[PDB]
């Protein structure tokens, strides 16, 4: 659960 | 605004252009980033830095560079190395420091 809700691949 | 505020706004615009996705635009929350407030003691982001320039709260380029380094450091502390977030933090920290020191 360490990490952002989205993977930031926009 | 003062000549220093104008200089810092110039640097901030060029630094934010290095983050076109806006990952550093606004404060992280624990809903977005589980446990973030247990890991990061002093959060920072570009929106907070802009409000500080507008309020005339930076005495020098040195204090402004320290907030930009705190922002990037927090991202490298919270996110794992193989993520888009840690890689961009490291990229822009070094590019942004060389830009401001030329």
């Amino acid at each position: 659960g360490r990490g952002k809700g989205g993977k930031g691949l926009g | 605004s003062t000549p220093i505020q104008q200089l810092l706004e110039h640097f901030l615009r060029q630094l934010q252009r290095k983050d076109p996705h806006g990952f550093f635009a606004f404060p992280v929350t624990d809903a977005i980033a589980p446990g973030y407030s247990m890991i990061i003691k002093h959060p920072m982001d570009f929106g907070t830095m802009k409000d500080k320039i507008v309020a005339n709260e930076y005495k020098s380029v040195t204090e402004f560079k320290a907030d930009f380094k705190l922002m990037c450091d927090n991202a490298m502390t919270y996110n794992r190395p193989d993520t888009v977030y840690y890689k961009l933090a490291k990229k822009i920290l070094h590019a942004g420091f060389k830009m401001m020191s030329k």
